[PDB]
């Protein structure tokens, strides 16, 4: 495998060119946080007498 | 659908330039050239 | 790891040039800078070898020091104080009355 590459520089030059144009896409629709959402879930409930 | 109009008609360019350039990228791949893909690209217009 | 199997391996087919016979010295500034640290690694390794040489000899240095640094690794894991996550300048303070 590292055989077949070495006499394809520009398959493996396409397959960087690829990977790299997939993670530049994907940074323009990806949400920004400080943190994940950890928060868990909490009711409550209320009630007068 | 009057709020929805508006963004649907923008976006679509973009994806066939996005489209040009991976069909470029796999071509030079299969040919091990960067020079041939070009031969196929232009055959596009034949079509439409 | 697919990186170094896929990429790396063409470059360096393609990138790298044949250049290292008996023809070509150089002399530079930064060729002297890279002189001296290749001398100063190859000294560092011959010192390596010869002390992991003299540690497989005394067994009893290397139990010792191998001993010491678990022990200080115990106690340093009490004397650690703990918490969970640190304390930031949020530029924000709230008063409760
Ligand atoms: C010795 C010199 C070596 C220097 C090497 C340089 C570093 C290489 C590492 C590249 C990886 C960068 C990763 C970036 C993560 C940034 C995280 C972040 O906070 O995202 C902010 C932002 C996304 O949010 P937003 O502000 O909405 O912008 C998107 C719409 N514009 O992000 C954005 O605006 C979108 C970001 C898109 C990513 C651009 C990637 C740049 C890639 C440059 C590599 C070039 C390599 C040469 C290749 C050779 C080709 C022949």
């Amino acid at each position: 495998m590292a055989q077949f590459f070495i006499h394809r520089p520009i398959f493996a030059w396409v397959i960087a060119l690829v990977i790299m144009l997939a993670g530049i896409l994907t940074l323009t629709k990806m949400p920004i946080a400080q943190y994940p959402t950890i928060a868990p879930p909490t009711v409550t409930i209320a009630a007068t007498y | 659908l009057s709020l929805e109009e508006r963004e649907s008609g923008a976006q679509a360019p973009f994806l066939y330039a996005l489209s040009l350039l991976i069909v470029f990228l796999c071509l030079a791949a299969l040919y091990e050239s960067w020079s041939i893909p070009f031969s196929v690209l232009l055959v596009v217009p034949l079509g439409v | 790891l697919i990186v170094a199997l896929t990429f790396t391996p063409a470059l360096c087919a393609t990138i790298l040039k044949q250049h290292d016979p008996n023809k070509e010295p150089s002399n530079n500034i930064f060729a002297r800078f890279f002189r001296s640290f290749n001398n100063g690694f190859d000294r560092m390794s011959h010192s390596y070898q010869n002390g992991v040489s003299r540690m497989l000899k005394g067994k009893i240095f290397s139990g010792v020091l191998y001993a010491v640094v678990v022990a200080l690794l115990v106690f340093l894991f009490q004397k650690l104080p703990s918490s969970f996550l640190p304390e930031e300048d949020q530029g924000v303070v709230m008063t409760l009355v």
